[PDB]
Protein backbone atom coordinates (compact mmCIF):
# COMPACT_ATOMS: atom_id res chain seq x y z
CA UNK A 1 0.00 0.00 0.00
CA UNK A 2 0.93 3.45 -0.93
CA UNK A 3 0.33 6.84 0.82
CA UNK A 4 -1.28 10.32 -0.22
CA UNK B 1 -38.08 23.30 6.34
CA UNK B 2 -35.15 21.51 7.47
CA UNK B 3 -33.50 19.86 4.07
CA UNK B 4 -32.05 22.11 1.58
CA UNK B 5 -34.52 22.45 -1.54
CA UNK B 6 -33.71 20.04 -4.30
CA UNK B 7 -36.43 21.25 -6.30
CA UNK B 8 -34.07 22.51 -9.86
CA UNK B 9 -33.31 21.73 -13.24
CA UNK B 10 -30.36 20.25 -12.39
CA UNK B 11 -28.74 18.77 -9.39
CA UNK B 12 -25.11 20.57 -9.93
CA UNK B 13 -21.67 20.57 -11.59
CA UNK B 14 -19.20 18.30 -10.70
CA UNK B 15 -15.32 18.73 -10.77
CA UNK B 16 -13.17 15.59 -10.61
CA UNK B 17 -9.60 16.72 -10.08
CA UNK B 18 -7.09 13.68 -10.62
CA UNK B 19 -3.63 13.87 -10.21
CA UNK B 20 -1.50 11.24 -11.08
CA UNK B 21 1.72 12.76 -12.64
CA UNK B 22 4.23 15.03 -10.86
CA UNK B 23 6.67 16.93 -12.20
CA UNK B 24 9.85 15.81 -10.56
CA UNK B 25 10.91 18.39 -9.38
CA UNK B 26 8.02 18.09 -6.73
CA UNK B 27 9.88 15.28 -5.57
CA UNK B 28 6.34 13.23 -5.43
CA UNK B 29 5.46 9.96 -6.81
CA UNK B 30 2.87 8.22 -9.23
CA UNK B 31 -0.23 7.66 -7.59
CA UNK B 32 -1.37 4.23 -9.29
CA UNK B 33 -4.46 3.63 -8.61
CA UNK B 34 -5.88 6.88 -8.69
CA UNK B 35 -7.74 6.19 -12.02
CA UNK B 36 -9.70 3.50 -10.77
CA UNK B 37 -10.90 6.15 -8.20
CA UNK B 38 -11.71 8.81 -10.78
CA UNK B 39 -13.92 6.23 -13.05
CA UNK B 40 -15.75 4.52 -10.08
CA UNK B 41 -16.40 8.52 -8.86
CA UNK B 42 -17.59 9.27 -12.32
CA UNK B 43 -20.02 6.94 -12.27
CA UNK B 44 -21.31 7.01 -9.06
CA UNK B 45 -21.96 10.68 -8.75
CA UNK B 46 -23.03 10.80 -12.22
CA UNK B 47 -25.98 8.45 -10.90
CA UNK B 48 -26.64 10.93 -8.37
CA UNK B 49 -27.76 13.63 -11.39
CA UNK B 50 -24.48 15.62 -11.40
CA UNK B 51 -22.33 16.98 -14.36
CA UNK B 52 -19.44 15.96 -13.84
CA UNK B 53 -15.91 16.22 -16.13
CA UNK B 54 -12.65 14.95 -14.98
CA UNK B 55 -9.30 16.95 -15.34
CA UNK B 56 -6.10 14.87 -15.04
CA UNK B 57 -2.99 15.63 -14.07
CA UNK B 58 -3.65 19.15 -13.20
CA UNK B 59 -0.99 22.12 -12.29
CA UNK B 60 -1.71 24.86 -9.12
CA UNK B 61 -2.33 27.12 -11.73
CA UNK B 62 -5.26 24.88 -13.38
CA UNK B 63 -6.90 23.73 -10.10
CA UNK B 64 -7.37 27.05 -9.48
CA UNK B 65 -8.64 28.43 -12.62
CA UNK B 66 -10.86 25.61 -12.70
CA UNK B 67 -12.38 26.25 -9.59
CA UNK B 68 -12.58 30.12 -10.36
CA UNK B 69 -14.35 30.25 -13.60
CA UNK B 70 -16.94 27.36 -12.22
CA UNK B 71 -17.42 29.87 -9.29
CA UNK B 72 -18.05 32.05 -11.85
CA UNK B 73 -20.92 30.07 -13.90
CA UNK B 74 -25.03 30.53 -12.58
CA UNK B 75 -25.88 28.08 -10.97
CA UNK B 76 -29.43 29.58 -10.81
CA UNK B 77 -30.95 26.45 -11.88
CA UNK B 78 -28.80 24.06 -9.95
CA UNK B 79 -29.56 22.35 -6.38
CA UNK B 80 -25.66 22.38 -5.52
CA UNK B 81 -22.42 21.71 -6.49
CA UNK B 82 -19.77 19.33 -5.96
CA UNK B 83 -15.60 18.92 -6.25
CA UNK B 84 -13.27 16.21 -5.93
CA UNK B 85 -9.47 16.25 -5.28
CA UNK B 86 -7.13 13.14 -5.76
CA UNK B 87 -3.29 13.83 -5.26
CA UNK B 88 -0.67 14.07 -2.51
CA UNK B 89 -0.77 16.92 -0.38
CA UNK B 90 -0.19 18.08 3.29
CA UNK B 91 -1.71 19.89 6.15
CA UNK B 92 -3.78 22.45 4.61
CA UNK B 93 -2.13 22.11 1.31
CA UNK B 94 -2.76 20.15 -1.79
CA UNK B 95 -0.64 19.06 -4.70
CA UNK B 96 -0.60 20.07 -8.77
CA UNK B 97 1.61 18.81 -11.32
CA UNK B 98 3.85 21.21 -10.34
CA UNK B 99 3.54 22.04 -6.45
CA UNK B 100 1.58 22.83 -4.05
CA UNK B 101 -1.66 25.12 -3.68
CA UNK B 102 -3.94 26.04 -0.26
CA UNK B 103 -7.13 23.76 -0.37
CA UNK B 104 -8.72 27.44 1.70
CA UNK B 105 -7.86 29.49 -2.02
CA UNK B 106 -9.46 26.67 -4.06
CA UNK B 107 -12.75 26.78 -2.01
CA UNK B 108 -13.14 30.43 -1.06
CA UNK B 109 -14.46 31.44 -4.15
CA UNK B 110 -17.30 30.01 -3.59
CA UNK B 111 -18.05 32.14 -0.03
CA UNK B 112 -21.49 33.18 0.07
CA UNK B 113 -20.34 36.65 -1.04
CA UNK B 114 -18.33 35.49 -4.52
CA UNK B 115 -20.57 33.21 -6.10
CA UNK B 116 -24.36 34.53 -5.44
CA UNK B 117 -26.22 31.58 -7.24
CA UNK B 118 -24.75 29.38 -5.07
CA UNK B 119 -26.09 30.99 -2.09
CA UNK B 120 -27.34 29.04 0.33
CA UNK B 121 -26.99 26.15 -1.61
CA UNK B 122 -24.74 23.15 -0.45
CA UNK B 123 -21.44 23.13 -1.68
CA UNK B 124 -19.00 19.57 -1.57
CA UNK B 125 -15.68 19.42 -1.40
CA UNK B 126 -14.26 15.85 -1.33
CA UNK B 127 -10.49 15.54 -0.53
CA UNK B 128 -7.97 12.02 -0.99
CA UNK B 129 -4.73 13.92 -0.05
CA UNK B 130 -2.26 13.29 2.86
CA UNK B 131 -3.23 15.85 5.82
CA UNK B 132 0.74 15.00 7.65
CA UNK B 133 3.21 12.26 8.21
CA UNK B 134 1.38 11.00 11.36
CA UNK B 135 0.41 6.60 11.61
CA UNK B 136 -2.42 5.07 13.25
CA UNK B 137 -1.54 2.19 14.38
CA UNK B 138 -4.83 1.44 15.45
CA UNK B 139 -6.16 -0.54 18.89
CA UNK B 140 -7.15 -4.25 19.90
CA UNK C 1 -37.14 12.45 3.79
CA UNK C 2 -38.06 9.95 6.97
CA UNK C 3 -35.00 9.98 9.65
CA UNK C 4 -36.01 7.27 12.77
CA UNK C 5 -34.02 5.90 15.37
CA UNK D 1 -27.87 38.31 5.81
CA UNK D 2 -26.12 34.64 5.78
CA UNK D 3 -22.41 33.92 7.26
CA UNK D 4 -20.03 33.64 4.02
CA UNK D 5 -18.69 30.94 4.71
CA UNK D 6 -22.27 28.97 5.56
CA UNK D 7 -23.51 25.86 3.67
CA UNK D 8 -19.78 24.35 3.18
CA UNK D 9 -19.24 20.42 3.33
CA UNK D 10 -15.71 19.15 3.51
CA UNK D 11 -15.35 15.11 3.54
CA UNK D 12 -11.89 14.47 4.05
CA UNK D 13 -10.32 11.02 3.48
CA UNK D 14 -8.33 11.38 6.61
CA UNK D 15 -7.71 13.46 9.85
CA UNK D 16 -5.01 16.49 10.49
CA UNK D 17 -1.46 15.68 11.06
CA UNK D 18 -1.90 11.93 9.09
CA UNK D 19 -1.47 9.76 5.95
CA UNK D 20 -4.49 8.70 3.84
CA UNK D 21 -3.65 5.15 2.14
CA UNK D 22 -4.45 4.36 -1.61
CA UNK D 23 -3.90 0.80 -3.39
CA UNK D 24 -2.02 0.92 -6.39
CA UNK D 25 -4.40 -2.07 -8.09
CA UNK D 26 -8.29 -1.49 -6.06
CA UNK D 27 -7.59 2.50 -5.70
CA UNK D 28 -7.50 4.30 -2.51
CA UNK D 29 -9.11 3.55 0.83
CA UNK D 30 -11.47 6.58 1.08
CA UNK D 31 -12.94 6.48 -1.98
CA UNK D 32 -13.40 2.57 -2.90
CA UNK D 33 -15.63 3.03 0.33
CA UNK D 34 -17.21 6.27 -0.79
CA UNK D 35 -18.60 4.78 -4.08
CA UNK D 36 -19.87 1.55 -2.51
CA UNK D 37 -22.08 3.56 0.02
CA UNK D 38 -23.22 6.02 -2.64
CA UNK D 39 -23.89 3.04 -4.93
CA UNK D 40 -26.38 1.56 -2.32
CA UNK D 41 -27.57 4.38 -0.30
CA UNK D 42 -26.93 7.98 -2.18
CA UNK D 43 -30.60 8.42 -2.71
CA UNK D 44 -31.94 7.77 0.03
CA UNK D 45 -30.25 8.72 3.18
CA UNK D 46 -29.17 12.17 4.29
CA UNK D 47 -25.34 12.79 3.68
CA UNK D 48 -24.14 12.67 6.54
CA UNK D 49 -25.51 9.28 7.38
CA UNK D 50 -24.02 7.98 4.46
CA UNK D 51 -20.38 10.21 5.33
CA UNK D 52 -20.84 8.33 8.13
CA UNK D 53 -21.18 4.71 6.87
CA UNK D 54 -18.28 5.73 5.01
CA UNK D 55 -15.81 6.75 8.16
CA UNK D 56 -17.10 3.01 9.91
CA UNK D 57 -16.47 1.32 6.96
CA UNK D 58 -13.08 2.78 6.41
CA UNK D 59 -12.33 2.50 9.77
CA UNK D 60 -12.99 -1.58 9.89
CA UNK D 61 -12.97 -3.29 6.62
CA UNK D 62 -9.32 -2.10 5.88
CA UNK D 63 -6.14 -2.59 7.48
CA UNK D 64 -2.56 -1.80 5.55
CA UNK D 65 -0.01 -4.59 4.46
CA UNK D 66 3.39 -3.58 3.74
CA UNK D 67 7.12 -4.50 3.24
CA UNK D 68 8.29 -2.02 5.67
CA UNK D 69 7.25 -2.33 9.02
CA UNK D 70 6.68 0.76 9.37
CA UNK D 71 3.76 1.13 7.03
CA UNK D 72 2.79 -2.58 8.09
CA UNK D 73 -0.89 -2.94 9.99
CA UNK D 74 -1.88 1.06 9.64
CA UNK D 75 -5.43 2.07 10.41
CA UNK D 76 -7.35 5.54 9.10
CA UNK D 77 -10.64 7.34 9.72
CA UNK D 78 -11.78 9.65 7.62
CA UNK D 79 -12.73 13.67 9.04
CA UNK D 80 -15.91 15.47 8.03
CA UNK D 81 -16.14 19.01 8.11
CA UNK D 82 -20.09 20.43 7.98
CA UNK D 83 -21.16 24.21 8.00
CA UNK D 84 -24.13 22.45 6.75
CA UNK D 85 -27.48 24.89 7.55
CA UNK D 86 -29.80 21.86 6.18
CA UNK D 87 -30.11 18.15 5.97
CA UNK D 88 -29.06 17.36 2.22
CA UNK D 89 -30.66 14.42 0.24
CA UNK D 90 -29.72 13.56 -3.42
CA UNK D 91 -33.61 13.00 -4.23
CA UNK D 92 -37.26 14.47 -5.14
CA UNK E 1 -8.30 -2.62 15.46
CA UNK E 2 -9.98 0.41 15.76
CA UNK E 3 -8.21 3.47 14.65
CA UNK E 4 -6.80 5.62 17.82
CA UNK E 5 -8.75 8.21 16.18
CA UNK E 6 -12.15 7.09 15.68
CA UNK E 7 -15.58 8.26 17.31
CA UNK E 8 -14.48 11.57 18.14
CA UNK E 9 -16.38 15.13 17.01
CA UNK E 10 -16.24 18.75 17.25
CA UNK E 11 -18.36 21.17 17.89
CA UNK E 12 -16.87 24.25 17.19
CA UNK E 13 -18.73 27.73 17.53
CA UNK E 14 -17.23 29.17 14.95
CA UNK E 15 -15.16 28.05 11.91
CA UNK E 16 -10.92 28.15 11.83
CA UNK E 17 -9.61 31.80 11.77
CA UNK E 18 -12.50 33.80 13.11
CA UNK E 19 -13.99 35.36 15.67
CA UNK E 20 -16.81 33.85 18.11
CA UNK E 21 -19.46 36.18 19.16
CA UNK E 22 -20.53 36.29 23.03
CA UNK E 23 -22.98 38.68 24.95
CA UNK E 24 -22.11 39.64 28.52
CA UNK E 25 -26.20 39.82 28.86
CA UNK E 26 -27.02 36.58 27.03
CA UNK E 27 -24.04 34.50 26.62
CA UNK E 28 -22.61 33.37 23.40
CA UNK E 29 -24.53 32.95 20.37
CA UNK E 30 -23.58 29.49 19.63
CA UNK E 31 -24.15 28.12 23.44
CA UNK E 32 -27.19 30.21 23.54
CA UNK E 33 -28.71 28.15 20.03
CA UNK E 34 -27.24 24.67 21.40
CA UNK E 35 -29.43 24.47 24.25
CA UNK E 36 -32.10 25.79 22.86
CA UNK E 37 -31.95 23.21 20.37
CA UNK E 38 -30.80 20.26 22.68
CA UNK E 39 -34.26 21.40 24.84
CA UNK E 40 -36.60 20.70 22.31
CA UNK E 41 -34.94 17.76 20.66
CA UNK E 42 -32.02 16.54 22.51
CA UNK E 43 -33.88 13.50 23.15
CA UNK E 44 -35.46 12.77 19.15
CA UNK E 45 -32.63 13.71 17.11
CA UNK E 46 -29.40 12.32 15.96
CA UNK E 47 -26.65 14.21 16.91
CA UNK E 48 -25.86 15.30 13.28
CA UNK E 49 -29.52 16.28 12.95
CA UNK E 50 -28.89 18.51 16.56
CA UNK E 51 -25.91 20.32 15.27
CA UNK E 52 -27.14 20.91 11.60
CA UNK E 53 -29.73 22.71 13.16
CA UNK E 54 -27.39 24.43 15.58
CA UNK E 55 -25.67 25.96 12.51
CA UNK E 56 -29.04 26.71 10.77
CA UNK E 57 -29.76 28.84 14.25
CA UNK E 58 -26.36 30.62 14.81
CA UNK E 59 -25.89 32.00 10.87
CA UNK E 60 -29.69 33.08 10.90
CA UNK E 61 -31.02 34.44 14.02
CA UNK E 62 -28.17 36.63 15.30
CA UNK E 63 -26.51 39.54 13.85
CA UNK E 64 -24.16 41.55 15.91
CA UNK E 65 -24.21 45.28 16.94
CA UNK E 66 -21.48 47.45 18.44
CA UNK E 67 -20.37 50.68 18.94
CA UNK E 68 -16.79 49.87 17.42
CA UNK E 69 -17.99 49.66 13.78
CA UNK E 70 -15.33 46.71 12.84
CA UNK E 71 -18.16 44.60 15.07
CA UNK E 72 -21.40 45.93 14.08
CA UNK E 73 -23.41 43.65 11.70
CA UNK E 74 -21.17 40.59 11.74
CA UNK E 75 -22.28 36.89 10.87
CA UNK E 76 -21.31 33.46 12.79
CA UNK E 77 -21.22 29.92 11.42
CA UNK E 78 -20.35 27.01 13.48
CA UNK E 79 -18.13 24.13 12.44
CA UNK E 80 -18.88 20.48 13.19
CA UNK E 81 -15.79 18.17 12.66
CA UNK E 82 -16.80 14.39 12.86
CA UNK E 83 -15.02 11.20 12.75
CA UNK E 84 -18.13 9.30 14.09
CA UNK E 85 -18.50 5.88 12.61
CA UNK E 86 -22.14 5.54 13.22
CA UNK E 87 -25.37 7.32 14.34
CA UNK E 88 -25.93 8.71 18.00
CA UNK E 89 -29.11 9.13 20.36
CA UNK E 90 -29.16 10.35 23.43
CA UNK E 91 -31.62 7.82 24.28
CA UNK E 92 -33.69 4.48 24.58
CA UNK F 1 -26.35 -1.77 13.25
CA UNK F 2 -26.28 1.44 12.22
CA UNK F 3 -26.72 3.32 15.80
CA UNK F 4 -24.05 3.98 18.97
CA UNK F 5 -24.97 0.93 21.45
CA UNK F 6 -26.81 3.28 24.68
CA UNK F 7 -27.48 -0.02 26.82
CA UNK F 8 -25.50 1.34 29.77
CA UNK F 9 -25.56 1.90 33.61
CA UNK F 10 -25.27 5.59 32.71
CA UNK F 11 -24.81 7.73 29.65
CA UNK F 12 -22.03 9.09 30.82
CA UNK F 13 -19.43 12.13 31.79
CA UNK F 14 -19.75 15.42 30.81
CA UNK F 15 -16.99 17.85 32.04
CA UNK F 16 -17.37 21.54 31.67
CA UNK F 17 -14.37 24.07 32.06
CA UNK F 18 -15.45 27.72 32.20
CA UNK F 19 -12.71 30.14 32.02
CA UNK F 20 -13.89 33.32 33.08
CA UNK F 21 -10.97 35.56 34.45
CA UNK F 22 -7.35 35.38 33.05
CA UNK F 23 -3.83 37.09 34.38
CA UNK F 24 -3.20 40.30 33.13
CA UNK F 25 -0.40 39.01 31.52
CA UNK F 26 -2.35 37.16 28.55
CA UNK F 27 -3.84 40.49 27.33
CA UNK F 28 -7.19 38.31 27.45
CA UNK F 29 -10.12 40.09 29.76
CA UNK F 30 -13.47 39.04 31.51
CA UNK F 31 -15.49 36.90 29.57
CA UNK F 32 -18.82 38.34 30.61
CA UNK F 33 -21.94 36.24 29.79
CA UNK F 34 -20.04 32.65 30.68
CA UNK F 35 -21.40 31.98 33.85
CA UNK F 36 -25.12 32.05 31.79
CA UNK F 37 -23.40 29.66 29.69
CA UNK F 38 -22.28 27.58 32.11
CA UNK F 39 -25.87 27.62 33.88
CA UNK F 40 -27.51 26.46 30.88
CA UNK F 41 -24.99 23.74 29.11
CA UNK F 42 -25.32 22.36 33.18
CA UNK F 43 -28.79 22.23 33.49
CA UNK F 44 -28.83 20.94 29.85
CA UNK F 45 -26.89 18.08 29.77
CA UNK F 46 -28.06 17.08 32.92
CA UNK F 47 -31.91 16.89 31.75
CA UNK F 48 -30.21 14.82 28.65
CA UNK F 49 -28.67 12.07 31.86
CA UNK F 50 -25.14 13.23 31.64
CA UNK F 51 -23.08 13.36 35.38
CA UNK F 52 -22.02 17.29 34.89
CA UNK F 53 -18.95 18.29 36.93
CA UNK F 54 -17.93 22.12 35.95
CA UNK F 55 -14.27 23.35 36.36
CA UNK F 56 -13.97 27.89 36.93
CA UNK F 57 -11.30 29.44 35.67
CA UNK F 58 -8.73 26.85 35.12
CA UNK F 59 -4.51 27.01 34.54
CA UNK F 60 -3.46 25.20 31.14
CA UNK F 61 -1.85 22.83 33.25
CA UNK F 62 -5.08 22.22 35.86
CA UNK F 63 -7.15 21.63 32.05
CA UNK F 64 -4.70 18.80 30.98
CA UNK F 65 -4.40 17.35 34.42
CA UNK F 66 -7.94 17.51 34.64
CA UNK F 67 -8.89 15.68 31.09
CA UNK F 68 -5.88 13.06 31.74
CA UNK F 69 -7.68 11.94 34.74
CA UNK F 70 -10.71 11.65 33.19
CA UNK F 71 -9.65 9.66 30.60
CA UNK F 72 -8.29 7.34 33.37
CA UNK F 73 -11.42 6.85 35.04
CA UNK F 74 -13.01 3.60 34.18
CA UNK F 75 -15.98 4.26 31.60
CA UNK F 76 -17.21 0.77 31.26
CA UNK F 77 -20.49 1.26 32.46
CA UNK F 78 -20.89 4.61 30.12
CA UNK F 79 -22.21 5.24 26.78
CA UNK F 80 -20.44 8.19 25.85
CA UNK F 81 -18.16 10.72 26.96
CA UNK F 82 -18.52 14.56 26.65
CA UNK F 83 -16.92 17.87 27.15
CA UNK F 84 -17.08 21.68 26.94
CA UNK F 85 -14.46 24.26 26.52
CA UNK F 86 -15.38 27.81 27.50
CA UNK F 87 -13.23 30.30 27.01
CA UNK F 88 -10.74 33.01 24.96
CA UNK F 89 -9.13 30.98 22.03
CA UNK F 90 -6.96 30.92 18.32
CA UNK F 91 -6.44 29.24 15.74
CA UNK F 92 -6.02 25.10 17.24
CA UNK F 93 -6.04 27.04 20.68
CA UNK F 94 -7.61 27.75 23.54
CA UNK F 95 -6.77 29.61 26.42
CA UNK F 96 -6.62 28.82 30.58
CA UNK F 97 -5.94 31.55 32.56
CA UNK F 98 -2.02 30.93 32.15
CA UNK F 99 -1.99 31.00 28.72
CA UNK F 100 -2.45 28.85 25.83
CA UNK F 101 -2.74 25.53 25.23
CA UNK F 102 -3.55 22.73 22.23
CA UNK F 103 -6.81 21.68 21.98
CA UNK F 104 -5.19 18.78 20.60
CA UNK F 105 -3.18 17.66 22.99
CA UNK F 106 -6.42 18.12 25.55
CA UNK F 107 -8.49 15.44 23.60
CA UNK F 108 -5.65 13.21 22.62
CA UNK F 109 -6.01 11.49 26.37
CA UNK F 110 -9.10 10.44 24.92
CA UNK F 111 -7.38 8.09 21.73
CA UNK F 112 -8.66 4.42 21.47
CA UNK F 113 -4.93 3.93 22.70
CA UNK F 114 -4.96 5.91 25.70
CA UNK F 115 -8.68 5.39 27.06
CA UNK F 116 -9.35 1.70 26.31
CA UNK F 117 -12.90 2.38 28.34
CA UNK F 118 -14.11 4.69 25.33
CA UNK F 119 -13.03 2.53 23.11
CA UNK F 120 -15.94 2.55 20.31
CA UNK F 121 -17.87 5.09 22.19
CA UNK F 122 -18.49 8.44 20.97
CA UNK F 123 -16.41 11.04 22.47
CA UNK F 124 -18.15 14.92 22.06
CA UNK F 125 -16.16 18.06 22.63
CA UNK F 126 -18.07 21.41 22.58
CA UNK F 127 -15.77 24.63 21.89
CA UNK F 128 -17.11 28.04 22.39
CA UNK F 129 -14.00 30.12 22.00
CA UNK F 130 -12.19 32.21 19.19
CA UNK F 131 -10.22 30.57 16.22
CA UNK F 132 -8.24 34.04 15.05
CA UNK F 133 -9.78 37.19 14.23
CA UNK F 134 -11.24 36.96 11.13
CA UNK F 135 -14.41 38.64 10.32
CA UNK F 136 -17.75 36.90 8.86
CA UNK F 137 -19.42 40.50 7.52
CA UNK F 138 -22.60 38.26 6.00
CA UNK F 139 -24.16 38.71 2.45
CA UNK F 140 -27.59 38.92 0.85
CA UNK G 1 -21.29 41.97 21.92
CA UNK G 2 -17.91 40.77 22.76
CA UNK G 3 -15.52 38.14 20.88
CA UNK G 4 -14.16 35.27 22.01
Amino acid sequence: IEPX
Amino acid sequence: TYQYNMNFEKLGKCIIINNKNFDKVTGMGVRNGTDKDAEALFKCFRSLGFDVIVYNDCSCAKMQDLLKKASEEDHTNAACFACILLSHGEENVIYGKDGVTPIKDLTAHFRGDRCKTLLEKPKLFFIQACRGTELDDGIQ
Amino acid sequence: QGHGE
Amino acid sequence: KIPVEADFLFAYSTVPGYYSWRSPGRGSWFVQALCSILEEHGKDLEIMQILTRVNDRVARHFESQSDDPHFHEKKQIPCVVSMLTKELYFSQ
